[PDB]
């Protein structure tokens, strides 16, 4: 990037909007905000945002720039993500993610604390960059001071230059090695045992780099650390240290900085991570990519009205996005654990954007606060289906966040102060009238991290299950979240009771940071704080009033769902010891196989007609299954 | 209630089983001040016990016919529980006291718990023992 | 309950010398092709060698099988035998049926599919 710092800046001093591509690790996150050279925003009494779809893109770069600007991090340099802010009044240049920037752009239209704003990773098309594209087209009109920047790995330019009025473009020249490839002969059901073998036969065999493992998820990442930290051990004697470090979005920053670690000589240094690697940072002396071919990716369904994550195949954008990595150093090898034919025929070249993927109703929200009348005619660079959009204004007005007018309620107003789906805004706000409000919170932190909470290995599963038991609450999948995370607070040696307890200590002590932030919140906001004792009926009462929407009544045989009226059984994570519970309410909606309902918990049917009566009158209900 | 051994327990449930089985349907309107006796059994440490309280649950249900499904809803959930982890005469208790509550109970909820237990009618049908 | 199925089979032999029942009906043609025979009641003092001693009368049994726990245990009541003949498992079923050694009486029953490690009543 610095061969171009100049054409860059002419670039930028002349017009307001610009977009810049360039390959990944060409120095676009770290040495372009630099633009403060130019921009003197401190001077102005102005920051400059630099936002990131990923977490951990945008912690682990703001840590690297502050050491590039020899400034202390949460100072001059600092970066903002949900429940975790490390900014302060000295804040200059500020790494965030593009859901933070959005939630800044509802309180503040203007975002008149930004003299530039710069959208990186735009190649991603994330729901908030979207977004956040939409609202900077419009707020340019309205302030000559704003300049922005929109970033991409992706060469192609013309779709973005257009969409902003036919801003100019600047490009990198890729610098990348060659990288040759090799492919499996066939196709390989199971990739993770393939994918250790691999890291091991490079680590013996092949001259010094660092490998770049490519999986699916925390779980599946974890195991594998274990599993190439052992076989790395066996082979001890003979070959050097291997050192092998996890990376995915929840973990904490002091690990994330791990992966920077330098390896040991003739030792190898391996990065197990998600696609986080692709586009978002660099590892520098990665010589070797191992890439299965999966990922974690958001599917919607239109005919059922559902998001669910599956892992599923990658697009061939991403299988040469992970093999460039290889390429940064010196000429590198990917191993791609699908055969040739799979690459050319096979792989979807680009995938959807995520606003085509989603489920519209917390983005609606968002719009509505932003003060968006007309929600169809939304500037989006790619329009969602009008469908999607409307079914998210019936169910806020459900919510009763949006009135029949589609205008914000005293509600719909507070639930945008909470970071969180509408849903769970709503139950949090209600609890204090449930008289709820400590246990509400709690389970509403609970249900912000993933199901980390338990952990069952799969030889493992009795023991594990017997340690769940103890918290387990039958009929109410909801307030055991409650039971562990009060047990969590009080236990000695907290990190080997999580670990005899068979929980996850990370999801838990996020549940803790997230507890802690939303009752932070409440105090601001005047919501008190309530609890009362033993009352089991009030706590299923508050999550009702979230919740309404996600109910499933027991069928003759299996469960039927209120909404859409389809079939699904309970997920085998919980038994319905209770046969009186006949109406259930789920978090929920897994497609394996078939549809299943997870984290459940029963509800008397009166209560939600008392609830919800407008969600609840017969008239809207089709003919009775 | 007493616990001093488990003999004067096993007898006063089998005065409920012969008492269910002695009279038809006068011991109806005593039915639900006698069950709240029976779900303090089925948990105990002894296998006597817990099977001849599924006896005397499967000799209320034979007793009531059909009547009084909403005083057993105590009982349904170590039923089920029962008929999961536990196989031998147990199993055959158990499966006797559900086989006979499920004709008192509404459609729905017998349907389910008739659906998802000829699995098991299936798997025992290799049963060597005659009862 | 664990006894009361040695008066069974033996009010199932009356009712069959009651009835005046033959032999090809006399429900030993059901039990065919099979020369094992399930044992119950058995005393914790009991080894092999005894048990052949006790069930070689008819015939030597050619394969036994004994209920040995894994570590911690020796023996748990129930054993199989497999004789030569099935007229040999019929008059063992028909004669040391009833009989006692050292207190708790014993119980002979018929298999006649494959042998199991755990499946049947205690």
């Amino acid at each position: 990037v610095f061969p171009f710092r100049e054409e860059l800046l002419a670039a930028i001093a002349n017009h307001q909007v610009l977009i810049i591509e360039g390959e990944t690790g060409s120095g676009k996150t770290t040495q372009i905000p630099q633009y403060l050279f130019e921009e003197g925003y401190t001077n102005k009494g102005m920051k400059i945002a630099c936002t990131q779809p990923r977490r951990v893109a945008a912690m682990s770069v703001a840590a690297r720039v502050a050491r590039e600007m020899g400034v202390k991090l949460g100072n001059e340099v600092g970066y903002s993500i949900r429940f975790e802010d490390c900014t302060s009044e000295r804040t200059v240049l500020r790494y965030m993610t593009d859901g933070m920037l959005l939630r800044e752009f509802l309180s503040e239209p203007d975002l008149a604390s930004y003299s530039v704003v710069m959208v990186d990773e735009a190649h991603e098309r994330t729901l908030h960059t979207d977004i956040l594209f939409g609202l900077i087209k419009d707020v340019a009109r309205f302030r000559p001071e704003l300049k922005v920047l929109v970033a991409s790995a992706t060469m192609d330019t013309a779709r973005f230059s257009t969409f902003f009025d036919d801003a100019p473009v600047f490009r990198i020249p890729g610098r990348r090695f060659p990288v040759d490839i090799f492919y499996t002969k066939a196709p390989e059901a199971d990739y993770l045992e393939a994918c250790v073998v691999s890291v091991l036969q490079i680590h013996v065999t092949q001259p010094p780099g660092d490998i770049l493992v490519f999986l699916t998820g925390q779980e599946e990442i974890e195991a594998a650390c274990e599993m190439l930290q052992d076989r790395c051990r066996r082979l001890g004697s003979k070959i050097r240290e291997l050192l092998v470090l996890p990376i995915y979005a929840n973990l904490p920053s002091d690990m994330q900085a791990r992966i920077f670690q330098p390896t040991p000589p003739g030792a190898r240094k391996v990065v197990v991570a998600t696609n986080i690697a692709e586009t978002s940072l660099t590892i520098e002396g990665i010589i070797y990519v191992l890439d299965p071919g999966f990922c974690k990716q958001k599917s919607y369904n239109p005919r059922t009205g559902m998001e669910s994550l599956t892992v599923t195949p990658c697009s061939k954008a991403s299988a040469n996005q992970r093999a460039g990595r290889a390429g940064r150093v010196a000429a590198g090898k990917c191993f791609r654990l699908y055969t040739a034919w799979a690459y050319q025929h096979e792989l979807e070249e680009t995938t959807v954007p995520e606003i085509q993927r989603t489920s519209l109703g917390n983005v609606v929200l968002l719009l509505k606060s932003l003060g968006i009348h007309d929600l169809m005619h939304f500037d989006f660079l790619d329009p969602p289906p009008y469908e999607t959009l409307l079914l998210a204004l019936e169910q806020l007005y459900a919510l009763g966040a949006l009135n029949h007018l589609g205008e914000l309620t005293t509600s719909g107003r507070k639930m945008a102060e909470l970071p969180v789906d509408p849903m769970l805004s709503k139950m949090i706000l209600a609890s204090e009238k449930y008289s709820c409000s400590e246990e509400i919170l709690t389970v509403a932190a609970m249900l912000s991290v993933n199901n980390s909470i338990f952990y069952r290995p799969k030889d493992k599963v009795v023991h594990a299950d017997n340690a769940r038991v103890n918290f387990f609450l039958p009929g109410g999948d909801h307030l055991v979240l409650l039971n562990v995370y009060t047990q969590w607070a009080e236990s000695g040696y907290s990190s080997q009771w999580c670990y005899e307890n068979f929980v996850q200590f990370r999801s838990m002590r996020r549940a803790r940071d997230v507890r802690e932030q939303l009752e932070g919140l409440l105090e601001r906001v005047e919501v008190g704080l309530s609890s009362c004792q033993g009352d089991y009926i009030r706590v299923r009462k508050a999550i009702t009033a979230g919740y309404f929407y996600h109910t499933a009544r027991l069928t003759r045989s299996g469960y039927r769902t209120v909404k859409q009226q389809q079939t699904v059984f309970i997920h085998p994570n919980s038994s319905l010891f209770e046969q009186q519970p006949r109406w259930l309410l789920y978090h929920e909606l897994v497609l394996t196989t078939k549809e299943f309902m997870r984290q459940v918990l029963e509800i008397e049917s009166s209560w939600l007609l008392e609830v919800a009566p407008h969600y609840y009158k017969a008239k809207e209900l089709e003919d009775p299954h | 209630k007493s616990k001093k051994s488990w003999q004067a327990r096993h007898t006063g449930i089998k005065i409920v089983q012969q008492i269910a089985i002695l009279m038809g349907c006068a011991i109806l309107p005593h039915l639900r001040s006698l069950v709240e006796i029976i779900e303090h059994g089925l948990v105990d440490e002894q296998q006597k016990v817990r099977t001849i309280s599924a006896l005397a649950i499967a000799a209320l249900a034979e007793a009531a016919t059909p009547y009084g499904i909403e005083s057993f809803d105590s009982v349904l959930k170590p039923l089920w529980k029962g008929i999961r982890q536990h196989r031998g005469k147990g199993l055959a208790a158990f499966l006797k006291a559900i086989g006979y509550l499920i004709p008192l109970m509404d459609a729905e909820y017998a349907n389910y718990y008739t659906r998802e237990v000829m699995l098991i009618l299936i798997r025992e049908f290799q049963s060597p023992d005659e009862e | 309950n664990p006894l009361t199925k040695v008066k069974l089979i033996n009010e199932l032999n009356e009712r069959e010398v009651q009835l005046g029942v033959a032999d090809k009906v006399s429900w030993h043609s059901e039990y065919k092709d099979s020369a094992w025979i399930f044992l119950g009641g058995l005393p914790y003092e009991l080894t092999e060698g005894d048990i052949i001693c006790v069930f070689s009368q008819y015939g030597e049994i050619v394969n036994i099988n004994l209920v040995r726990d894994k570590k911690t245990g020796k023996s748990k009541g129930f054993c199989f035998l497999c004789y030569e003949d099935q007229r040999s498992t019929i008059l063992a079923v028909d004669n040391f049926n009833g009989i006692k050694i050292k207190g708790r009486t014993i119980r002979v029953d018929h298999v006649s599919n494959y042998r199991a490690p755990k499946d049947s009543e205690e």
